[PDB]
């Protein structure tokens, strides 16, 4: 039940998508960049809060932010 | 005198502390022979101890009821009652040395940054340049006020802020 | 089973003494932060991370172990020497119970 | 993809003696995940929970309790052996859901069908202070 | 030799020479002139 | 030409940036209508280790 918002400064590196283990992020076409790509966060219900996505964004300041919030079974990474 | 402190010459506990510290060595000196090296070592320590006590008394120090010398910090009382060498004068002896270190390091930083690859110059120093600046810093207060009155000391809002 | 040796693999010179961080690919670039300094002294003796070759890791290890022996032997010789010139061994030998050892005069 | 592949719950599993990192009571009650892939030969691979196992030529199937345990295995197979796995989500009610290649193409490659979600059209920062939204939830949305 | 002098110009080697200077200077200034506290 | 010249130094004005009120070389500029075309390169690294970032026209100004 975490929140993931991507901002206007994305450049279509795809490094955020490759890093997330839980497949929260995917690439969508867009007209704002040279690469003509942008990220997205359709399924944040599966988000866990590892912040590997933030680690990979090479911008001056991040085009991706994970705002932590209410927890859940999927978010807490509980096998039980 | 001042602050209810006696001079160290007139104090009794000051001389009591001298007779004590010498008695320890005399007892320790009895064990060894006259012409041996342990005897010469202790006699020298005895000679130094006798010199430490008389020199502190000669210097117009102030000893308290415990018998130990006290220092005075206000330059007014220090100059009025002749206790300036204690604190007031060494204050200027340090600041001359401390500013020496700043004026030197500040110049090495500025000059290496005017060239290519200044990062290498920090881990691998230019020793000829460092010695040159280190022997040119005898008159750092002149250069500081020269650089302040000129305005090339401080930077002007070309620095990073956070908000 | 037999002996096997490779002749003159490495040249001996102070060229790499001037270039710290040569062992690692990341550190050979140079410092832009002070973190490069801590990583230098840390990753220095992690030979497994420098290179994948098991042979080079073996050459480095077998030769570094010779260093610890030399470091030990001057330490051990120091105790014998400091015990010879700056000690009371001959006096303690004649009256061991009452006399105490000493080898570090100040 | 062209069409979602439905689950074949009866396929051969790898040769694995067993371990203690398997499924717990949560799986039967809440949900569990299963992964499928197709190998060309018999190989050995590291399991996320436990040790090593031997794949089988043809389809293979595993059961896991977490999505990360499954995607951890996809990254191993896509890199080491260069395969194309696909995994689902199974609830206690028997319902099945097809998750990861939801469009058939992996997420790191674009596709025209996808639609953006949670896309702010502003720079990071450049957003209202919390005082403006003091009595309801959210400064970023 | 150019590389040897460069190694000697590194930070810790230059710091070692500094330390022997400042330390030996202070010690010998306390070997002679023993026990200063007041400056004349 | 839309923007600053190639190889020209410019000063940044993003408040968020590690390089704010700091100078960097212009690596390139795109003239296809992108929101953040101006590519800039600095010598000093940021906290992550990146020394480049695409800035906008309004966010950059002349040196010093
Ligand atoms: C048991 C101690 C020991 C031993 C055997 C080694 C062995 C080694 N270290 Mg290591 N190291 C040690 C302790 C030790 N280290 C410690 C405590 C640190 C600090 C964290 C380091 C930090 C370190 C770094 C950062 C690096 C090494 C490197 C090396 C290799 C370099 C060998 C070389 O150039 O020949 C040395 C040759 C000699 C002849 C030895 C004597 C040289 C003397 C000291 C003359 C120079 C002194 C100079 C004139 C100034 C002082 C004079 C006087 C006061 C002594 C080798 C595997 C380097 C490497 O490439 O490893 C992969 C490297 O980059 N080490
Ligand atoms: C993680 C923390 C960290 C670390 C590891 C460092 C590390 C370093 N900093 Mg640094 N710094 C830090 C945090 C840190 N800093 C912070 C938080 C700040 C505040 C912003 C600074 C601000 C700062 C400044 C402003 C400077 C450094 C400098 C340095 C370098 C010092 C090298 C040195 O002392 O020269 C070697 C040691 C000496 C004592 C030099 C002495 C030279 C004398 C004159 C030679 C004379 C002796 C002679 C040659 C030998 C004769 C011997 C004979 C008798 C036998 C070193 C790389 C300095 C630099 O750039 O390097 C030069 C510098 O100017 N730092
Ligand atoms: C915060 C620093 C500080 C403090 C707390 C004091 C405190 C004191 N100073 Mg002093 N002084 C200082 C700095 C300071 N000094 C400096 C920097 C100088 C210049 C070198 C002097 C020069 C000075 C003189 C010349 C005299 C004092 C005297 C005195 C004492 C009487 C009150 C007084 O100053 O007149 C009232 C001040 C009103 C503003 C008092 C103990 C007097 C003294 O000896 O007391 C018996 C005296 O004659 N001071
Ligand atoms: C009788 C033969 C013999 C002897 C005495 C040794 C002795 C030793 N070997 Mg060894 N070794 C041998 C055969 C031998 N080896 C064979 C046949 C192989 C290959 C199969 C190896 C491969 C081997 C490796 C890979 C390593 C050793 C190491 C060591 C040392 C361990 C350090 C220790 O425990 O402190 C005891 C220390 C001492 C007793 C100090 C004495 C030191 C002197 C110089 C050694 C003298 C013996 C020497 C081997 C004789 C031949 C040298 C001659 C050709 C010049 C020790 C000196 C380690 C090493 O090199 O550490 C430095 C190490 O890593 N050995
Ligand atoms: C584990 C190794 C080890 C350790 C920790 C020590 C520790 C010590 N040694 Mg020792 N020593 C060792 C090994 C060791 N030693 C070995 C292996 C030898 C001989 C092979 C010696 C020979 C030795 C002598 C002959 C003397 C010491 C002294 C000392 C003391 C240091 C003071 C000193 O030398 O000034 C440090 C001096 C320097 C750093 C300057 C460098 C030396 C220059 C080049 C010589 C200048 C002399 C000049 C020409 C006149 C200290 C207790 C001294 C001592 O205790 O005397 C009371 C002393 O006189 N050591
Ligand atoms: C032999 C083992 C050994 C040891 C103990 C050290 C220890 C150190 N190295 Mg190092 N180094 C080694 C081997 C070793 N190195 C080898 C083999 C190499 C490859 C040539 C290097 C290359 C290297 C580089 C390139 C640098 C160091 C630096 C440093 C210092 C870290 C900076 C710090 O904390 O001060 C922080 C200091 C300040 C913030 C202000 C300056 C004040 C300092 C402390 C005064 C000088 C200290 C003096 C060197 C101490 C005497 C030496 C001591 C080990 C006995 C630290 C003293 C860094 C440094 O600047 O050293 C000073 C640095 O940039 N090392
Ligand atoms: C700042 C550095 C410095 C300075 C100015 C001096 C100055 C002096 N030393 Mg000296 N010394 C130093 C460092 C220094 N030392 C160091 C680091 C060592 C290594 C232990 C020595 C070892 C040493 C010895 C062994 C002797 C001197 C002696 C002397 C004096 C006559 C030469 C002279 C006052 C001599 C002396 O006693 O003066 C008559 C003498 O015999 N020094
Ligand atoms: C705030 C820290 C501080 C301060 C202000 C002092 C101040 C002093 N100490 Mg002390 N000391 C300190 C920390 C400090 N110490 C620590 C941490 C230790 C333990 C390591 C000691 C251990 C110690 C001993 C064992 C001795 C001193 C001595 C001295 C005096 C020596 C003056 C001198 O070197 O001659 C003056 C030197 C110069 C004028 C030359 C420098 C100027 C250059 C050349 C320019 C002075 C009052 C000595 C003394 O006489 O005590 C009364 C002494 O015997 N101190
Ligand atoms: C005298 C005395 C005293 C008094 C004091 C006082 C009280 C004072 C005050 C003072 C103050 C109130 C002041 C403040 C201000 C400060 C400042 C402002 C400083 C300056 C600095 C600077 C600016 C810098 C420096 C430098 C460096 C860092 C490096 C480069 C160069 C130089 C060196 C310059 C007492 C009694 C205590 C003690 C004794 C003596
Ligand atoms: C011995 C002798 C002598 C002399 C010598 C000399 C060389 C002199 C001295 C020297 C000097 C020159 C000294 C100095 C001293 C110093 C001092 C005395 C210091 C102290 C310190 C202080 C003052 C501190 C304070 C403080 C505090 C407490 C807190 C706050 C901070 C401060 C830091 C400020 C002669 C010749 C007669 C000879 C015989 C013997
Ligand atoms: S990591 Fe950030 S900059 Fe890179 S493609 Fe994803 S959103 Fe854009
Ligand atoms: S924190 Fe982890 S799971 Fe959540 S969006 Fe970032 S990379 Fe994906």
């Amino acid at each position: 039940a975490h929140v993931v918002k991507i901002y206007d400064t994305c450049i279509g590196c795809t490094q955020c998508v490759r890093a997330c283990p839980l497949d929260v992020l995917e690439m969508v076409p867009w007209d704002g960049c040279k690469a003509a790509q942008m990220a997205s966060s359709p399924r944040t219900e599966d988000c866990v809060g590892c912040k590997r996505c933030e680690t990979a964004c090479p911008t001056d300041f991040l085009s991706v932010r994970v705002y932590l919030g209410n927890e859940s079974t999927r978010s807490l990474g509980l096998a039980y | 005198d001042i602050a209810g402190l006696t001079p160290c010459s007139e104090s009794k506990a000051y001389n009591k502390l001298e007779r004590k510290e010498l008695k320890v060595l005399d007892k320790r000196l009895k064990q060894y022979e006259p012409g041996s090296a342990p005897y010469l070592a202790l006699q020298a320590t005895k000679e130094r101890t006798e010199n430490r006590f008389k020199t502190y008394a000669k210097q117009g120090l102030l000893c308290g009821n415990d018998g130990l010398p006290h220092l005075i910090s206000d330059p007014g009382l220090a100059l009025r009652f002749n206790h300036a060498g204690e604190v007031f004068i060494p204050t200027f002896g340090f600041l001359y040395v401390a500013g020496y270190i700043g004026h030197v390091g500040r110049q090495y930083i500025i000059l290496s940054k005017e060239d290519a690859k200044p990062t290498d110059k920090e881990i691998i120093l230019d020793v000829p340049l460092a010695l040159k600046l280190a022997f040119q810093g005898w008159a750092w207060p002149l250069a500081s006020i020269q650089e302040l009155r000129n305005g090339s000391l401080l930077e002007k809002d070309e620095n990073i802020t956070v908000s | 089973v037999k002996i096997a040796v490779d002749r003159n693999p490495v040249e001996t010179n102070f060229e790499k003494w001037a270039k710290p961080g040569h062992f690692s690919r990341a550190l050979a670039k140079g410092p832009n932060t002070t973190t490069w300094i801590w990583n230098l002294h840390a990753d220095a003796h992690d030979f497994d991370n420098h290179t994948s070759d098991l042979e080079e890791i073996s050459r480095k290890v077998f030769s570094a172990h010779f260093g610890q022996l030399g470091i030990i032997l001057i330490w051990l010789s120091g105790m014998y020497f400091h015990g010879a010139r700056f000690s009371n061994y001959e006096g303690w030998l004649s009256d061991p119970t009452h006399i105490k050892p000493s080898a570090q005069v100040v | 993809p062209w069409k979602q592949p439905e689950l074949d719950p009866d396929t051969p599993s790898p040769i694995f003696g067993g371990s203690t990192g398997g499924l717990l009571r949560k799986a039967q009650v809440e949900e569990f995940y299963v992964i499928t892939w197709e190998s060309p030969k018999e190989q050995i691979f590291e399991m996320p929970t436990g040790g090593a196992a031997i794949m089988r030529k043809g389809p293979n199937l595993l059961k896991f309790a977490r999505k990360e345990q499954c995607m951890a295995l996809t990254t191993q197979l896509r890199s080491k052996f260069r395969q194309t796995p696909c995994f689902y989500r199974v609830y206690a009610d028997g319902k099945v859901q097809y998750l990861h290649p939801k469009d058939g193409v992996y997420p790191e490659k674009v596709n025209a069908g996808r639609v953006g979600v949670n896309q702010n059209m502003r720079s990071i920062g450049k957003n209202v202070d919390p005082i403006k939204v003091v009595k309801f939830t959210g400064s970023e949305p | 030799m150019k590389d040897f002098t460069t190694y000697l110009s590194t930070a810790p080697v230059v710091g070692l020479g500094w330390a022997i200077f400042t330390s030996g200077l202070l010690i010998e200034i306390n070997r002679f002139f023993p026990d200063p506290l007041v400056f004349s | 030409e839309i923007g600053p010249k190639r190889g020209s130094l410019v000063k940044v004005l993003r408040p968020e940036s590690y390089w704010y009120n700091q100078v960097g070389k212009v690596v390139s500029v795109d003239q296809s209508g992108i929101r953040y075309p101006v590519v800039v390169r600095f010598e000093n690294q940021n906290y992550a280790g990146v020394s480049t970032n695409n800035y906008a026209l309004d966010e950059i100004e002349e040196v010093k």
